[PDB]
């Protein structure tokens, strides 16, 4: 019993609920994301989904602000009223402060804003992850959002399908990438190599890779097609 | 089952709570009223009755909402109370913005709209009502209609609600003259109010009238609920007593 | 089990207990340990943070969180649901000290973050809380420790203790009373908080820690609660390894 | 069981079975192709007769969203009133703001946007509309800084851009077809007899165009709506083509 | 029965009663804690047992006599969410009412409004009764010494004295044949500290087992006030009783 | 002074022994035009009669308004509205607007049924009890009938004596004042009998 | 079943189950009656003091909504409480500013009708537990009596009554009753009836009795008008009770 | 079930309420719109089955939305009445604010709209009722036919039957109507729409409800004399059809 798989007001005898639980499965279903940082830059490859060789492919990068950035793995439409949510967040800190929003700072909010609709009985609970990646004031940052809320700061990560090889290409070459600091080139190819290893039964293809830059020399920049099939 | 909210229906396209609503009236007194050329009377049995019931100094399914329109009760009581204090609201705003009396048609039309409102909108029931109008505008002369617990209304010379309406609509259209009058509807109302009841001498005390009349002090309209010893005097007419 | 009682926390079981509310203290007990202790001219609270993978970044990610400048908050259970408990707790704070022009005392505080806990069992619609909050600092009155239920009882301690290591925790503390009926000085109280954690964390053994301590003292930290942090952790570190072997 | 009811109650995918519900309502919707070129993009739908007292020609199921704005549809109408009639806003709005077009892409956003509501209330949005849109649209136009764009618009979940995409009952053998003959090197005709050959296919009636109606967008000649003369025309053209070969 | 009823306070039993309500009424037996209110002459004792079981907490954190305001005591027995949140609305009412109407809020009419608001929690399905009993003491100005006693279903009746806890009825019949035997209401003597030690000498008989100074907390209403006595003077007044 | 003042007219009651008499002009005018030499200022709801004087706006609005309430009280209590409750909600009813108040003063009499006794009522801008078994006077011409009424009222009189007092009053009073006259109508309420007697006047 | 787990639907046979069991809580209670003679009304409880040591003497059953009108109840005591607020607030507001001192019985009774009868209306939401009775003297219906059914529904009555022994006090009063009693006569009536519902603890401090009869200066707490009218309302002690109560 | 509230469709794209309230309309009585070239002759059958209820006072099965457009309709007879006065106010208010004559395809588009917006919420249910309206403008003399449904789809037919028996009535229909010529006769518009109803009455000519709508804002209500010197002729060709018929089968 399993008479909680309907409340998401109502404890489960685990101490969990069923809803957030399953809100991992959503994840699972999502598109893969591998995620990882250095002190100077930070680097979100993903992959792109079509239903057909007549689409032309689905944006799995958002841009947030011109310094800060985030993908996604998982249900598109909680992507969306989180990804409004977040925006009005950091214009708010420009606007007022004069400021960037730490990464840190931000993820903070999002979870307050998760937990929400945990505590009420109105709305969607939400079902996709992000990772957030920004450089402020801290260098680049890399945050793992769950959608429980929980918010994870790591070297690297990664969410959405068949994500348990990024994070073992990551945990082996961990080291590698903390000491290479001023290179955009290496910290991109790193993500490659990665998300290769996390798919099974698919290749990559040029138009099937957006990587998305940000560090302390880089601006906010998305690559595609002949700047992205450098490092295919 | 249906009956969670009245915001689903049923496979006739209608609603079991409207059927259930049907049925409430079917449990209460039975309710007359006959509209003749010469003036309409309204009938009202009581559904409770004791020795040391006060019944004798009141009525209480018998409501003047202006003074030339009047009202009969069939269906619980406790439903009535708060549509009748709303009826009469409407009049006095009709009263207060035209500077005259309400239409029949409208009046009833509107209580119709608010009662298929609680059926339309929200978990709210709908209130299991029917109320015998009979009225006068010097548009359509004299009105008899009666009001649906479903909502709409249907105009009339004769009606009855409450218990055993199909025993006494056969009855009540049968001795229907044509011309009709006043003096013959209080006449056959009591006969038909008889039959219907589980008593087999009907009486005063059991009895609730009003007698609407402009072909007697013309030029205005007087309308009436009769005093206990009125009632008594046209019980033995009728032979009752 | 059935027929209410548990499946909204209005309806009451014959009992006298809530068995929704006993899956939330089972919450707090699968969450990671968490210690507080009480002392005779300051308050230390120490929290394991595990390490599940290397991945992590170390000293980044911790369940000790400052309310004003002085009182110290640290949370067990549900991890982002205490973070949320401390993010409404610090809105209450700011009401206070602008009201006032003061400083809340340590028990003005323990009033109100319960009164919110008890709101979320008022409504069906309203999911309780799920997570035990160790609380203190020094204030008007000196130095005062804290727990609260996700019952919404609460009650002051000498110690205090929650989460899934705390059966060597509670040991700890009350060989403590016995040792120290002061229940030790603020100073030689961040090397017995890392201690205590490390024998918690045989019960959790098959995975590495993170300790973080912070501290707030009356005059070994002036009145104001600060991190532990730089050569005084990791004279606390070599203390507990040193006593634990 | 308590999945189907409720839009709060996510199941073991992780997601709604409102959501879900929802697509099969667009397959019970009649056919409607819309297929890209470089030329204009070509709008065609199709359209029932059950008798011949329905006019079917005399009511829409292509409209006009801006003036070089078009949309096809499928699904219940009842969906597709206030989709259409806030779509109608979001590009009239545009040109008071800036005094410009509005971009095919951004348009795509807002109508994604109100099939966000399924339910009454959340936190950052607002919802009012109570139940899934059993109704989505392509969404056709020009903008100048890429070209022809055509979208589909996904009541589901977010926007997908195809170069052609078929929706409604006859939309899984139309979408095998266009792979195999949608290409970049096909004129503003044949896109229209292209459509028209497909869709007879999928048709459980006869090709004539009291069930059938092309149009175009075409920046140059604003967004048209056809003729019936001239649909009349091309399925002659057709049946001759194929006759031959 | 079971069909509805029980899950809710607003579904009406077959006896027209609600078994939910009731079932409070057995929640004062979960803390195991026991109180005995009795009047004197001039004043209002109440007594109820403290329970320290540990030596990770402080006797001076647990308490559940509280101070409402100035004149006013209360004794909550059962758990402790209800606990607190009726002593919140007490307060902000007591205080409220004391500058609204000029008047110190008489053991009557706060034991009034409390077994109100109660009601009120009772009728909407949203909130939920209080699961307490508070049992009001205060010297009043209009009516001297006073015993209101506020049950959880939102009734609230007078008292000679009363008792509440699992072993309650001991106490009852205890204080039944103190009052009946010498013909008034109150214990004769005058003194507060006297009264106290009467008080003390009928519960230790009555439970059976002898208390401590951190085994009782004791709060005394004399004419316009209320103090909460502390251990060492608990102490004092039992000591008292054990050497005559 | 106050808009009252600009449109003006006079309802004058006053009482002899077991009658009253509730007379009005016949005058309304707007500023310096007349407007109507026949707008009768007397109204009734059963046996209260109501007057009214003031802006001819508040004459007709608030006859609405009163009519109203003493409709529901009528039919939910099966009797007629009494002129000693009703002095009550008068009071209470423009006292309802203060920030934005009627500009009216009336008089309220009737004779109540629960005794025979006779009852007149005089109020201001939002009313207030002001009791009288003499007479209550009201309007432009106010100052000038407080006076004219004391003076020609001998105390204790007949149906048909306090018919010839309230004439005499109403007839020099009214015509000389500016704002007032232009006809008047006398209502004797005998016991329970009302009897209507126009005064010939001239038209000012 | 389903017709009181909602309140939307009916019964068949009519009503809600919550009305039928609103009736089963009006039992459970204290027995109340009422009795109307041609120069006074008596108005007559017994309270159940449910513990040796519970004082019912402080808190009596007989409550005045408005100085001429009292009323009690059968049913829920939490319930009646809240109630009776509700009944002295609107008193004032509907007629104590039309018509400048208290209202007529049958005004107030209207409207503590339609309170009773919005709880009947919607889900989530119940009837009231009690039943009551109010009594009360006025000039324009002179002296009345009246039952007001937490369905939303009232009725007038001579007499009546309600409660656990409501069966058995209704068929003595049928035959007690008389077309001319006296204030006194009614009071001699009123203890009998209630005296078969308990027994072996009648006595005038367990038995509340009181009246409305005429005024009373002495508890309006001011003399030296013409036209006074002091409470109609008027409470006999336990000693007065007894005098009666002998006179059986 | 998926028939719980509104929020739920079933796996076909259906909602079942929408489905029931499609069997509702079936309940209340029929209506028939038949078109001409000037004309719309917009016809109901009244229920009458008592000699004392009235023809009179009783409400009429054609509401007049305004002067130039009419409205029967089918379904519940109560919930129409929201929906009669609903669509009048609307009607005064488009020309409050454009002052313009009362556009018919606005009209039925936002009738439909307030059925829809009921739909798209789930707290409230909309009406059973399906509609006919039909109507001229000033600016018209080529006649426009609608048709609500209650789900909030629009829909226009040439001809159309709706309630009470529809079924037969709409076969009949199709073969007579013409959409080459329509009835370009007003009469033999009227006399058309008399034998559809025919056919769901039984008898009945009291019972026939024939009203009229031609351009240039001119509406009638056609008197019981009129409905039954319909009856007369129209009895005396299906009769005389009839006998030719058995006399071809004679003849061979």
């Amino acid at each position: 019993r399993n008479n909680y798989d309907g409340d998401t007001v109502t404890f489960s005898p685990t101490g969990r609920l069923f809803q957030v639980e399953y809100a991992l499965e959503a994840i699972k279903q999502g598109s893969v994301t591998v995620g990882l940082r250095s002190n100077t830059h930070a680097v979100l490859v993903a992959l792109k989904r079509n239903a057909d060789e007549l689409s032309s492919y689905q944006k799995k990068i958002i841009k947030c602000d011109e310094h800060m950035g985030l993908s996604l793995a998982g249900l598109a439409p909680d992507a969306r009223v989180l990804s409004n949510y977040l925006r009005q967040q950091c214009n708010y800190s420009s606007l007022v402060f004069n400021r960037k929003l730490a990464v840190e700072r931000a993820g903070h909010l999002l979870c307050d804003k998760a937990q929400k609709n945990t505590q009420s009985y109105g709305g969607r609970p939400y079902g996709v992850g992000l990772l957030i990646i920004g450089y402020d004031k801290s260098g680049a940052h890399l945050l793992e959002f769950q959608p429980s809320g929980n918010v994870t700061e790591l070297y690297g990560t990664a969410i959405g399908a068949r994500s348990q090889g990024a994070k073992t290409y990551l945990e082996r070459t961990l080291d590698t990438f903390i000491k290479i600091d001023g290179n955009p080139d290496e910290l991109i190819k790193a993500g490659v190599e990665a998300i290769s290893q996390s798919l099974r039964d698919e290749s990559l293809t040029v138009d099937n890779l957006s990587i998305a830059i940000v560090g302390k020399d880089t601006p906010f920049t998305i690559y595609d097609g002949e700047a992205v099939a450098k490092y295919i | 089952r249906y009956d969670s909210r009245t915001t689903i229906f049923s496979p006739e396209g209608r609603l079991y709570q409207v059927e259930y609503a049907l049925e409430s009236i079917s449990h209460a007194g039975t309710a007359i009223g006959i509209m003749a050329s010469d003036g309409i009377v309204l009938a009202a049995e009581r559904k409770v009755t004791s020795t040391l019931l006060e019944q004798d100094t009141s009525t209480e399914k018998l409501y003047k909402l202006n003074d030339k329109i009047a009202v009969a009760v069939a269906g619980l009581t406790a439903d009535a109370e708060i549509l009748i204090n709303t009826a009469r609201i409407h009049a006095q705003n009709y009263l207060k913005t035209y500077n005259e009396d309400i239409p029949v048609e409208i009046l009833v039309r509107r209580l119709s709209d608010i009662k298929q409102g609680y059926t339309q909108h929200g978990g709210l029931r709908p209130f299991g009502v029917s109320f015998i109008y009979a009225g006068y505008d010097d548009r359509y002369g004299y009105q008899l209609y009666t009001s649906n617990p479903s909502g709409n209304y249907t105009g009339w010379k004769a009606i009855s609600v409450g218990a055993n309406t199909s025993a006494a609509q056969t009855l009540l259209q049968m001795d229907y003259k044509d011309d009709m009058k006043v003096d013959d509807a209080i006449e056959l109302a009591l006969k038909t109010l008889s039959k219907t009841t589980d008593s087999s001498a009907l009486t005063y005390d059991r009895l609730e009238f009003a007698t609407i009349r402009k072909g007697a002090n013309d030029g205005e309209v007087y309308q009436k609920i009769f005093k206990p010893q009125e009632i008594k005097d046209i019980l033995v007419k009728t032979g009752i007593t | 089990i059935g027929t209410g009682y548990d499946l909204s926390n209005s309806v009451f079981s014959p009992d006298g207990r809530n068995f929704q509310v006993e899956y939330a203290v089972k919450a707090v007990e699968n969450g990671t340990t968490s210690i507080g202790i009480k002392c005779n001219d300051g308050v230390v609270f120490a929290v394991e943070k595990l390490i599940t993978s290397k991945l992590l970044v170390p000293q980044k990610n911790v369940k000790i969180q400052v309310v004003d400048r002085h009182i110290g908050c640290v949370y067990s259970g549900l991890i982002p649901d205490g973070r949320h408990l401390v993010n409404r707790g610090r809105e209450e704070a700011a009401s206070f000290k602008k009201l006032y022009k003061t400083p809340i005392p340590i028990p003005a505080f323990a009033d109100r973050l319960g009164q919110y806990v008890q709101a979320h069992t008022l409504y069906n619609s309203v999911r309780p809380f799920g997570v035990s909050t160790i609380f203190g600092g020094v204030d008007k009155n000196g130095a005062h420790l804290y727990m609260l239920e996700p019952s919404g009882s609460y009650w002051g301690y000498k110690g205090a203790a929650t989460g899934k290591g705390r059966q060597s925790a509670k040991a700890e503390l009350e060989k403590l009373v016995d040792h120290h009926p002061e229940g030790l000085s603020a100073r030689e109280a961040v090397k017995q908080a890392a201690k205590i954690i490390y024998l918690a964390h045989e019960d959790n053994k098959e995975k590495d820690f993170e300790l973080e301590i912070s501290w707030c003292s009356l005059s070994e930290t002036n009145g104001l609660h600060k991190f532990v942090k730089g050569d005084l952790l990791q004279e606390a570190i070599d203390f507990a390894q040193k006593e634990i072997n | 069981s308590e999945y189907d009811r409720g839009v709060s109650t996510f199941s073991p995918e992780g997601r709604l079975f409102q959501v879900e519900y929802s697509l099969e309502a667009i397959k019970l919707g009649s056919t409607a192709i819309g297929i890209a070129t470089k030329e204009g993009v070509v709008l065609g739908v199709e359209k029932r007769a059950t008798s011949p007292l329905l006019e079917s020609d005399s009511i829409e199921k292509i409209v006009e969203i801006d003036r070089h704005i078009g949309c096809a549809m499928s699904g219940l109408t009842a969906d597709a009133r206030s989709m259409i009639e806030h779509a109608r806003t979001a590009a009239v709005t545009h040109n008071l703001y800036y005094d410009e077009d509005i971009n095919v892409e951004s348009l795509t956003q807002s109508v994604c946007d109100l099939a966000l509501r399924f339910g009454e209330g959340a936190s950052g949005e607002e919802r009012l509309m109570s139940r899934p849109f059993g109704v989505a649209l392509l969404i056709a136009g020009h903008d100048a800084d890429d070209g022809y764009q055509l979208f589909h618009a996904e009541p589901s979940g977010t926007f997908y851009r195809y170069n052609a995409k078929a929706i409604g009952s006859g939309s899984e053998g139309a979408q095998a077809e266009l792979l195999n003959e949608w290409h970049s090197s096909l004129t503003l005709k044949e896109a229209e007899l292209l459509v028209l050959k497909i869709l007879k296919q999928v048709m459980e009636e006869k090709l004539d165009e009291n069930n059938a109606q092309l149009s175009c967008i075409t920046k140059q000649d604003g967004f048209k709506i056809y003729d019936n003369e001239k649909t009349a025309e091309l399925i002659k053209e057709l049946k001759e083509k194929e006759a031959a070969e | 029965s079971a069909a509805g009823y029980d899950r809710h306070i607003t579904i009406f039993s077959p006896e027209g009663r609600l078994y939910q309500v009731e079932y409070a009424f057995k929640a004062t037996n979960q803390t195991n804690i026991n109180s005995l209110a009795v009047r004197g002459k001039d004043c209002t004792v109440v007594i109820s047992q403290k329970k320290v079981p540990d030596k990770l907490l402080d006797p001076t954190t647990v308490s559940y006599i509280f101070c409402i305001s100035r004149t006013i005591g209360m004794v909550v027995n059962g758990p402790i969410p209800d606990a607190r949140n009726a002593a919140l609305r007490a307060k902000a009412e007591a205080a409220e009412f004391r500058y609204k109407y000029g008047y110190d809020m008489p053991c009557d009419v706060l034991a009034k409004r409390m077994a109100n608001l109660s009601q009120i929690y009772t009728q909407r399905a949203y909130m939920r009764p209080l699961g307490v009993i508070l049992t009001f003491v205060s010297v009043d100005e209009e009516l001297g010494p006073s015993i209101y006693k506020t049950d959880p279903a939102g009734y609230y009746v007078g008292y000679k004295a009363t008792a509440t806890g699992p072993k309650q009825q001991e106490i009852t019949t205890n204080l039944e044949n103190h009052f009946k035997k010498s013909k008034i209401d109150h214990i004769n003597e005058e003194s507060w500290e006297k009264v106290v030690e009467f008080a003390i000498t009928h519960m230790i008989d009555a439970l059976g087992t002898e208390f401590s100074k951190n085994d009782l907390e004791v709060g005394v209403a004399t004419k316009d006030k209320f103090f909460t006595l502390s251990a060492e003077n608990i102490e004092e007044r039992l000591v008292a009783i054990a050497e005559q | 002074s106050d808009p009252s003042s600009i449109n003006g007219g006079i309802v004058v009651a006053m009482t002899g022994k077991d009658c009253v008499a509730i007379a009005c002009d016949l005058r309304l005018g707007s500023q310096s035009l007349g407007v109507s030499n026949k707008f009768e200022k007397i109204f009734h709801y059963g046996h209260v009669f109501l007057g009214i004087t003031g802006l001819a706006t508040d004459v007709t609005t608030l006859n609405e308004m009163f009519r109203y309430k003493t409709n529901l009280y009528k039919l939910k209590e099966e009797r007629a509205i009494e002129p000693e409750t009703f002095t009550q909600l008068v009071s209470s009813s423009l006292y309802e607007r203060r920030f934005g108040p009627y500009f009216v003063g009336p008089v309220v009499a009737g004779i109540n049924s629960k005794s025979g006794k006779p009852f007149i009522a005089g109020f201001d801008l939002i009313g207030c009890i002001d009791e009288a078994k003499d007479f209550i006077v009201s309007g432009t011409a106010s100052d000038q009938l407080f006076g004219m009424c004391e003076s020609l009222y001998e105390p204790n009189l007949e149906p048909e004596d306090l018919f010839e007092t309230i004439s005499q009053a109403l007839l020099n009073a009214a015509d000389r004042d500016a704002l007032s006259g232009w006809g008047a109508v006398v209502y004797i309420i005998k016991k329970d009998e009302v009897v209507k007697r126009y005064l010939k006047m001239r038209q000012d | 079943d389903r017709y009181s787990f909602s309140l939307t639907t009916f019964s068949p046979s009519g009503k809600l189950g919550q009305i039928d069991y609103a009736l089963t809580a009006v039992k459970q209670g204290v027995t109340s009656l009422g009795i109307k003679a041609t120069n006074g009304v008596v108005i007559a409880t017994e309270k159940k003091s449910s513990s040796p040591l519970a004082m019912s003497e402080t808190l009596s059953k007989v409550s005045l909504l408005t100085p001429d009108i009292g009323a009690v109840y059968s049913g829920m005591g939490p319930d009646y409480r809240v109630l009776v607020d509700k009944s002295r607030k609107v008193a004032h507001t509907s007629y104590k500013r039309i018509y400048g001192e208290y209202p007529p019985t049958k005004l107030l009774v209207s409207e503590v009708a339609k309170i009773m009868q919005e709880a009947t209306q919607s889900g989530g939401v119940r009837p009231f537990g009690v039943s009551l009775l109010i009594a009360g003297h006025d000039e324009f219906n002179g002296f009345s009596l009246y039952q007001v059914d937490p369905s939303g529904s009232y009725f007038p009555w001579k007499a009546t009554a309600i409660g656990k022994g409501s069966v058995a006090a209704k068929t003595f009063l049928e035959k007690r009753w008389n077309d001319e009693l006296e204030l006194e006569d009614a009071i001699h009536i009123a203890l009998l009836t209630l005296k078969e519902s308990v027994e072996g603890e009648f006595n005038g401090d367990t038995i509340e009795l009181a009246i409305i009869g005429d005024e009373n200066p002495d508890l309006l707490g001011y003399t030296g008008i013409p036209t006074d009218k002091g409470p109609r309302f008027r409470k006999l002690t336990s000693q007065e009770i007894n005098d009666r109560l002998e006179a059986l | 079930g998926y028939d719980r509230a509104l929020s739920i469709f079933s796996p076909d794209g259906h909602i079942f309420q929408v489905e029931y309230a499609l069997e509702a309309v079936k309940r209340g009585t029929c209506a028939v719109g038949v078109k001409g070239k000037n004309c719309v002759v917009l016809g109901c059958e009244r229920r009458s089955t008592l000699k004392l209820q009235d023809t009179r006072i009783t409400p009429s099965k054609v509401s007049k939305i305004d002067s130039h457009v009419v409205l029967s309709f089918s379904g519940l007879n109560a919930d129409s009445r929201i929906l009669i006065e609903k669509a009048r106010v609307e009607a005064q208010s488009h020309r409050l604010t454009l002052e313009d004559p009362v556009t018919v395809e606005y009209l039925t588009r936002y009738v439909a709209g307030v059925q829809q917006r009921y739909t798209q919420s789930g707290g409230v249910r909309p009406f059973g009722v399906s509609t006919l309206i039909a109507g001229f403008d000033p600016r018209d003399d080529e006649p426009k036919l609608y048709q609500t449904e209650p789900s909030g789809i629009y829909s226009s037919w040439s001809a159309q039957t709706i309630g009470r028996n529809s079924k037969t009535v709409r076969e009949f229909l199709e073969k007579n109507y013409d959409r080459k010529e329509p009835p370009a006769t007003v009469e033999e518009c009227v006399k058309l729409t008399v034998r559809s109803l025919l056919e769901v009455v039984q008898t009945g000519a009291k019972n026939i409800e024939i009203t009229v709508v031609k351009p240039d804002s001119d509406i009638v209500a056609l008197s019981s004399e009129e409905i039954n010197q319909y009856v007369t002729q129209i009895e005396q060709e299906k009769q005389e059809q009839q006998e030719q018929d058995k006399k071809k089968k004679s003849n061979h």
